[PDB]
């Protein structure tokens, strides 16, 4: 019944908003959006603003990533959002963040 | 810190979820709102918990007992399922059971009600288990949306005058328009306090 | 470590290519597609071109929908793709099919 | 039926996958040729196997032992990982015991492996392998794609001909042009026996 996604002990948690100011008040993850942005973005680590890197070739309603422990490579357009779910390096979460519609 | 709680988030799945009169549809608009109300009652306090439970669908169903554990919560609330009409006498019954098990006994006990759906019990009925919540020190909040049950937000407010105690319980009605439901909602005490 | 999505004893397989047409040769799953139609479809049953009913709300990217056995709620317009993934009903694959951005 | 094979398909994860020579990716261009083989092998015959191995990353990985469970086969290739360069021997040897222990062994065995990354090694040693291949009854099928050491079509080549037995084994070289990896090959003998 559950729907579950994972990699290894990482789990996979799918968020849909209709608009991604909505992530403004959504807590803890609104401290590391930059809302400025262009495109949707992945962090290196978990500092603030940390979702900065440009996700390689992404689907156009996916708004970002968000690993919430541990670091990984910091590039722009180079890691897909399926590369990436390899990319945990030991975070427990990795959030990814939708449009709707 | 400060205030201390294990919160049950009973979320409306029932068939009445498929209208697009809240956009785009009441269930997308209720996950949003919830989803945002499990990050801000878990970063209020780290030794907050919150459990979230379904009404309709198949039965009443826990999809997590209360936890600290974000992650865990907040992959409860994709894939959900959808039909059939909400059982809210039941899912306030498993909500208190699972509020009563909490390990850390220190924390106050609180179900948050997403009621989308119309209200089929009576109101005499509902005031008897608002009075039997507020004996067990278990405080409610009452999220009224939906489109025509006109005697809704009487018994729901019924429902509140006889579980409110020191201002512990709330309700809010929130009718579709220009803000999202989680916006109205991020105003009241069912995020502030 | 591999990757894991699934819904009970349902195994959830995403699968991507950069053009619908490509699917015509990839069995046995060009018997169930049904190209001629617009949008992306699932099955409610098991047969030739049984990919026709239309998925609420869908991603940009998404192609259809394929669950590998027994039946389901048949309905335009309904279920969004989040949804289905409940209604495996006794499946053991639920094949999702996305379009490369 | 009556071809009955079992197959490992060796796949390139190495950091020369990013190159978009292929539009999308030398690795999307790969995983979609590698999804519709698995497809027809599994459909062709429905006691076929059909296993899959990275050969670069972190080490070679078998990522499914042969099967017919063409869900399990395909729910390998989303999220690979991509890194390294490949180990081709390492991978030959791991492709060639799997398929060594086979349950049926009425099965043929067959080798495919996607070269899409130079080729490290020096002709004599390709020669020694593909002998042993050859000599343990295992067919080869070489997929040369991606440009940077001039010598790799020759190198392939020659690991060809050792292993070579009775026209059963076979090589493409394709190049990034009008028709992708997965167009050109349907019509070789990789799909076409």
């Amino acid at each position: 019944a559950p729907h579950e996604e994972r990699v290894g002990d990482m789990r996979i948690v799918n968020i849909t908003f209709s608009d991604i100011n909505s992530i403004k008040n959504f807590q803890p993850f609104s401290q590391y959006f930059d809302f400025t942005l262009t495109g949707p973005r992945y962090n290196g680590n978990i500092a603030q603003f940390a979702m900065i890197w440009k996700i390689k070739n992404p689907p156009h309603n996916l708004l970002g990533v968000f690993f919430d422990n541990n670091t990984r490579d910091d590039e722009d357009d180079k890691y897909t959002l399926e590369e990436l779910k390899q990319m945990g390096n030991g975070a427990k979460n990795m959030y990814i963040f939708w449009q709707y519609e | 810190g400060m205030v201390l709680e294990a919160t049950m988030i009973c979320i409306d799945n029932s068939e009445w979820m498929r209208n697009g009169d809240y956009s785009p549809s009441r269930l997308q608009a209720q996950t949003e709102a919830v989803n945002l109300l499990c990050g801000a009652k878990t970063q209020s306090n780290p030794e907050n918990t919150v459990g979230i439970l379904t009404m309709a669908g198949k039965g009443v169903r826990v999809l997590t007992t209360p936890t600290s554990d974000l992650g865990k919560i907040l992959a409860c609330m994709h894939g959900l399922d959808v039909g059939g009409e909400i059982n809210l006498t039941a899912a306030i019954q498993i909500a208190q059971l699972a509020l009563k098990h909490r390990q850390n006994k220190n924390q106050r006990q609180r179900i948050i009600v997403f009621a989308g759906s119309p209200i089929k019990y009576e109101k005499k009925a509902l005031e008897i288990v608002g009075k039997r919540l507020k004996k067990n020190s278990v405080s409610l909040d009452i999220v009224n949306f939906g489109e025509d049950d006109e005697e809704k937000p009487q018994k729901l407010e019924a429902l509140l005058t006889a579980v409110n105690n020191n201002d512990g319980s709330h309700i809010v009605h929130v009718p579709s328009g220009a803000n999202a439901l989680s916006d109205v909602l991020l105003s009241t005490p069912v995020f502030t306090g």
